[PDB]
């Protein structure tokens, strides 16, 4: 079991300054000693042994060398501290005393595990004790693509290394979006190489003139020939130099570790795509390619330990409806303040294939059934994904009510079916779940023995049951005119389009005509009789010969609604080969989540995953920390934590970088409980007192200066600039943390790296908004519609703890009114922003920072719109200096619409509609209607109908983050928001009048109301 | 039978208020609807079907063949795979009956405070119950330790121990002695905070199951609440 705190000692969170440590020496003698509490163990061991010299038995002492510090952690495990750097308070004991031992075993297999250990959250001791063998043949099995990875990484033994550490961060096309290629001149772009000459650095930079599609190795081709100008060489000479010295070298990001190792053009680059979009010079850095292979680590993979006739007939042979036997109830807490009953009933992932079966009306005090429980269905008819999810009820007849419930496979992972007696350990209900059953609920038995455990006995056959292999299905599936107008027009509605019984028939029938048109493969098994051998046998031999879909397609058969394996199998296979890393990356979030439906532990989407992960380490960097993130969870806990053990043992020498960022955030969390709990009711002035007190103390600065910012491991955090690092303001009691660019050249990109640090709120919310903010703009600019965003980064690392990327040079609408001051004036005015733009922005620079501000401000008002986001006011949206304007605090989705009752959103007031038709259009009193409006107009609506027209996609990523448990992400209906937002049921030129009518009534609902300031109450 | 005759009809209500309409009901329970029109939810196979009536010509039909002119006749029609309809969701369920509507919906947000100040103090007891399950394996393994630590002394010591006394030093093993009785000291008590935290663990194990009974005696409450406080459409800011 995970510790519960990230205290030094267990239930203290801080170790006193100094600290009395029981020290149990290896001659049977116990010395108490008082130790710093940031003393490492080296110096404990030191003055113990000198101090120890003073009790009996003092001559048996080897010397202080050939032993090694054992100790009982805060996990409850015996920690064997192989690293003697390591300080008393960063051990994590449970109480303040040590062992000294003998080193005893192989000491490279204790480390690995410890750092595994470290890195999950969880000892890996843990999963060698469960006794279930689905999870030891996972723990065994997934090393095959453990392995299969490892190798394609030493397949090019040094070049494939470095793509695996630095793999290139490219856009998936390289077809550059015209008004794009416009920005550049005639066709190629500006670029600067630069080269370090001696180490206390010195630079020279090599300014070139290069066409925007070439390789690296072109772009270095020239550098080259820059150099060998002055140079005195024949023209083959020059040409000789080049050919030979074209490869031994390698270009990277001036600033950040951003590496153009794969032979792609420079544009399709995303560094270079930005500067040419923003207008940016690309700064580059040369650099041998022995001295880049020089500091990778060459980490090799080796094997753990842990890699160490019956009668069967098959599911198509028996004859007879499903039955299963309701026994007893261990316990039940019940007031008898009213008599229960065990609701069951067979599921196909959310709908029941059969008819829900009840047990009989018994005493509340005395549970006991003993029945045999009926179901409406046939054997054979079972698909491959049929459970069974059952409950316990309790009645007044009058009020029904749940109180346990419980799910099972009722296959195994080895196709077997279940027969004979049981046990099941049922789950709690959450808080707001009233249904009868859990079928989404998640499958297996309770860890916690301890809770109520039902006990059953399913029905016995002769020999042991298996479901038959594709073969027989097969065999078994071996037994027009024109309606296509339908075809093409129900393939192209939204998955949440409602599919009646007519249109599930009618593509049913037409079914072996749909694979012309395959994207309509979704629908058509939504209209699939599941509880039908015949229909499940032709469908799977539909689904293996169909044709490959985009992954934006295929993503959607993963998510709950499809839960046959054959269809996930078919969507894996797509993702394996038409998915790009570039959107793997940027679509991880959900492929995260939907892990969780998968029945199994082993399967071909974790493989997939996996394998991913450990082939490119920006996707192994997040893999990892979205899996770690919910470990909270004892629901997951376990799949995903031997997910992370399977990675973890195979990412290599990546993992200390983890570790390091494990740590850091381990005492962030410390230092913030404190701040949250103990020193609750402080002042500020003594809340930060204590804050630089602490944070100046080694253990600190050793811990959280010199790592991988997990917000983009491309950033090394250097170190702390503490006389910037504060405790913010927000009740949540976050951290406000500044570090140093350590990089040679931190001059060319990031000067300070600012990251929040805010334990407290739920980000999962904030995380999902701001990757489809990032998807929107990537739609926006392949259409030609420059709105420029900021999705800034975001990421979850546990239970309601996180980072955000701070934005240099912001400030909220609420600051620039105050921050710009009140000039002579109590009153911000609310022109005052265009003035303070302008007292930013002179001359010629003022025109385009309009055009910027007005550019992301359209985007950013669609967006705000189509998404349920509410609550927008001068303190959520912010502008920076060149003006670019941005949201922030995206806390509620689909616009409240869980929360309170449902009977608002017929009026929604905006606060700043003339504050912003200033800046869009300087002057000019009537700015109601000028050009300039007119074209901020234009963009809105357009951008409107390009999100309408790729609506699919945003609905299958919603649909997809159903597994984690949202606030307002729940039900389908839930989701259903941004269908009326876009208003897919009417048709595209109705939309756009529901559009206009929307910001028409919003706009002037603003122009009337007042904001009363710092509260923002109304007065109209 | 009419266009409107409060029986089985609602207007264009959403799909979200229909599944809860006739959720874990019987085979049977339908209502009519419109598209984007007609609709026919039904309920069989423990599932919730949808059926679309096509009008065209002012004629109503589901297959090919049309068999009907008119929307009430073919519900009667099937009425006594097409099984037939049984129970309709009615539209009078229970003057100027919206003030005592306060009364019962201030029971539910308060019967929810008060779930809230329990299941808050469920999860909290929840929690800290698996805290002291662990803490109790940890003074399991720290007493190990001790005991090995103990194996360690009477193996080394019952070397010198047993070398003194055929020397003469008492007063040696005397310290010797002295630090024996201070590790099994240690021994005991360690085995009695443990003992303490167990009986914690009886003492939150029967608060929990009182926080949970209640919270069961709560809850069929709380969902009848929910069915007595429902708006009339049409009005505006009714508190
Ligand atoms: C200049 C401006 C105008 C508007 C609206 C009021 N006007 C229009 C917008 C587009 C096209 C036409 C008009 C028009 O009325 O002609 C803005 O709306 C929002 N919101 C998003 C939509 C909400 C209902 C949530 C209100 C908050 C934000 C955040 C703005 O920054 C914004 C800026
Ligand atoms: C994106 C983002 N950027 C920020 N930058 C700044 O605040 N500043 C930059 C230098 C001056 C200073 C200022 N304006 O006071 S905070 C933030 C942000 C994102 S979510 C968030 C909540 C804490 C409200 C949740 N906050």
């Amino acid at each position: 079991p995970p510790r519960p705190s990230s205290g030094e000692l267990w239930g203290i969170h801080l170790m006193p300054p100094r600290i009395l440590v029981e020290c149990l020496l290896p001659n049977g003698m116990i010395v108490t000693l008082e130790c710093l509490r940031e003393a490492t163990l080296i110096t404990i061991k030191h003055e113990l042994f000198k101090e120890a010299r003073k009790y009996p038995l003092h001559q048996l002492l080897q010397d202080e060398s050939s032993y090694i510090f054992v100790s009982v952690t805060q996990e409850a495990e015996r920690e064997e501290f192989f690293d003697e750097t390591r300080r008393l308070c960063d051990l994590r004991l449970f109480q303040p005393f040590l062992k000294v031992i003998e080193p005893v075993g192989n000491r490279e297999e204790k480390i690995l595990n410890r750092e595994i250990g470290f890195a999950i959250g969880m000892p890996v001791c843990e999963f060698d004790m469960v006794k279930d063998p689905e999870v030891q043949d996972f723990r065994r099995n997934i090393l095959n693509v453990c392995k299969e990875a490892v190798d394609l990484r030493d397949l090019n033994s040094p070049h494939s290394r470095a793509m695996y550490v630095y793999p290139p961060n490219v856009e998936s096309s390289p077809e550059l979006p015209k008004h794009i290629y416009n920005k550049l001149d005639k066709g190629q772009i500006i670029v600067v190489i630069w080269v370090i000459v001696s180490p206390n650095n010195d630079k020279q930079k090599y300014t070139l003139k290069i066409n925007h599609d070439c390789v690296p190795e072109q772009v270095i081709a020239e550098a080259i020939r820059k150099k060998t100008r002055s140079m005195l060489l024949s023209s083959e000479q020059l040409k000789l130099c080049v050919l030979e010295y074209q490869g031994k070298y390698i270009l990277k990001v001036c600033g950040c570790d951003e590496y153009f190792l794969e032979k792609y053009p420079l544009s399709q680059y995303k560094y270079i795509r930005s500067c040419i979009m923003l207008g940016r010079m690309p700064n580059l850095m040369l650099m041998a390619k022995e001295s880049l292979y020089s500091q990778l680590p060459m980490d090799c993979f080796t094997m753990p330990s842990y890699s160490r006739e019956t009668s069967t007939k098959s599911l198509w042979v028996i004859n007879s409806a499903l039955r299963i036997k309701i026994l007893c109830a261990t316990y039940v807490n019940v007031n008898i303040r009213d008599k229960i009953y065990v609701r069951t009933g067979i599921y196909h992932g959310g709908e029941p294939l059969c008819d829900n079966v009840n047990t009989q009306r018994v005493p509340c005090s005395n549970p006991r059934w003993n029945e045999w429980l009926n179901y409406d269905i046939y054997i054979p008819d079972l698909p491959r994904a049929a459970r069974l999810c059952l409950s316990i009820c309790s009645v007044k007849k009058e009020e029904h009510c749940p109180l346990a419930w419980g799910n099972i496979n009722l296959f195994d992972y080895t196709d077997t079916l279940v027969s004979g007696k049981m046990a099941l350990n049922l789950w709690p209900v959450p808080h707001g779940l009233e249904d009868l059953l859990n079928p989404i609920g998640v499958t297996g038995s309770n860890p916690n023995k301890e809770t109520p455990c039902l006990e059953l006995e399913f029905d016995w056959f002769s020999s042991v049951v298996k479901f038959p292999d594709m073969s027989v299905i097969e065999e078994h599936a071996n037994w027009r005119e024109n309606d296509k107008e339908q075809l093409k027009a129900i393939s192209t509605r939204d998955p949440l389009s409602e599919i009646t019984e007519q249109e599930k028939d009618f593509l049913w029938s037409h079914r072996h005509y749909c694979v012309t048109i395959p994207e309509i493969l979704p629908k058509l098994l939504l209209s699939v009789k599941w509880n039908s051998r015949d229909e499940v046998a032709q469908m799977y031999c539909l689904v293996k010969d169909w044709p490959p879909i985009k992954p934006e397609q295929a993503m959607e058969l993963l998510d709950c609604n499809y839960p046959d394996p054959m269809v996930r199998g078919f969507a894996v296979r797509c993702l394996e080969k038409y998915l790009t890393d570039d959107k793997l990356s940027q679509y991880l979030i959900q492929l995260v989540q939907v892990l969780k439906y998968e029945q199994y532990l082993d399967n071909l989407l974790v493989r997939f995953l996996l394998k991913k992960a450990l082939t490119n380490q920006r996707i192994g960097h997040f893999f990892f920390w979205h899996l770690k993130s919910e470990m909270h969870n004892k629901t997951v806990s376990q799949r995903f934590g031997l997910l992370l053990e399977s990675y973890c043992r195979a990412c290599g020498m990546y993992l200390k970088h983890l570790n390091r960022q494990v740590e850091a955030m381990e005492k962030l969390i410390n230092l913030t409980d404190i701040l949250k709990q103990e020193k609750k009711d402080e002042t500020q002035k003594v809340q930060m007192k204590f804050l630089v007190e602490q944070m100046r103390r080694p253990d600190f600065m050793d811990a959280l200066q010199g790592f991988l910012s997990p917000l983009n491991p491309a950033h090394q955090l250097g170190n702390l600039r503490l006389e910037e690092c504060r405790i913010m303001s927000s009740a949540k009691r976050p951290l406000w943390l500044n570090w140093e660019n350590p990089d040679i050249m931190s001059e060319l990109l990031f000067q300070n790296n600012e990251i929040i640090f805010k334990n407290g709120d739920d980000l999962r919310q904030d995380m999902l908004t701001l990757q489809i903010i990032r998807i929107m703009e990537n739609i926006w600019q392949n259409q030609g519609l420059d709105l420029r965003m900021l999705p800034y980064g975001c990421l979850s690392i546990g239970d309601c703890v996180g980072l955000i990327e701070v934005v240099r040079n912001s400030h909220t609408i609420m600051q620039i009114q105050c921050k710009g001051g009140l000039k002579g004036a109590l009153q911000f005015n609310s022109h005052t922003l265009h003035q303070w733009l302008k007292d930013k922005n002179k001359g010629e620079i003022y025109d385009a920072a309009i055009d910027l501000f007005t550019r992301s401000c359209a985007g950013y008002c669609v967006a705000t719109f189509i998404l349920g986001i509410g609550d927008r006011h001068n303190s959520n949206i912010m502008v920076k200096d060149d003006g670019q304007l941005f949201h922030i605090d995206f806390g509620h989705f689909l616009d409240h619409k869980k929360k309170k009752f449902g009977y608002k959103r017929e009026r929604v007031p905006f606060v700043l509609t003339q504050d912003f038709l200033i800046v869009i259009s300087k002057g000019a009193q009537e700015c109601t209607k000028t050009r300039e409006f007119e074209r901020f107009q234009e963009m809105c609506y357009k951008a409107y109908l390009a999100i309408r027209q790729h609506a699919n996609l945003f609905i299958n990523l919603f649909s997809m983050m159903l597994g984690s448990g949202m606030p307002e992400l729940q039900s389908f209906d839930d989701i259903a928001y941004i269908r009326k937002t876009l208003a897919l049921d009417k048709t595209e030129q109705e939309a756009l009048e529901y559009f206009m009518k929307q910001m028409n009534d919003a706009r002037h609902g603003g122009w009337t109301t007042k904001m009363d300031w710092i509260f923002h109450t109304i007065k109209q | 039978m009419s266009l409107q005759d409060a029986e089985w009809y609602w207007g264009d209500i959403s799909r979200e208020e229909v599944n809860e309409k006739l959720r874990d009901t019987a085979d049977g329970t339908f209502l009519v609807r419109d598209a984007s029109d007609y609709t026919l939810t039904l309920r069989k196979g423990g599932n919730n079907k949808l059926i679309k009536i096509f009008h065209r010509d002012g004629k109503y039909g589901f297959s090919d063949p049309l068999t009907f002119s008119s929307v009430v006749e073919l519900i009667n029609h099937y009425r006594n795979l097409d099984v037939k309809l049984l129970y309709p969701v009615s539209k009078y369920q229970q003057e100027a009956v919206g003030k005592k509507l306060h009364e019962y919906n201030t029971q539910f947000q308060e019967k929810s405070r008060e779930y809230d100040r329990l299941y808050e103090e469920y999860t909290r007891t929840s929690q800290e119950i698996q805290m002291k399950r662990t803490a109790i394996e940890a003074f399991n393994e720290t007493i190990k330790i001790f005991e090995e630590q103990c194996q360690t002394q009477e193996r080394y010591s019952k070397e010198y121990i047993e070398k003194f006394k055929r020397e003469g030093n008492e007063k040696e093993i005397q310290r010797i002695m002295h630090n024996y009785d201070k590790l099994k000291s240690r021994i005991s008590e360690i085995i009695d905070s443990r003992r303490r935290l167990e009986e914690d663990l009886k003492k939150q194990a029967a608060e929990y199951r009182e926080i949970d009974k209640r919270m069961n005696s709560i809850k069929p409450d709380l969902i009848q609440l929910r069915k007595t406080r429902d708006q009339y459409l049409m009005w505006l800011t009714q508190k």
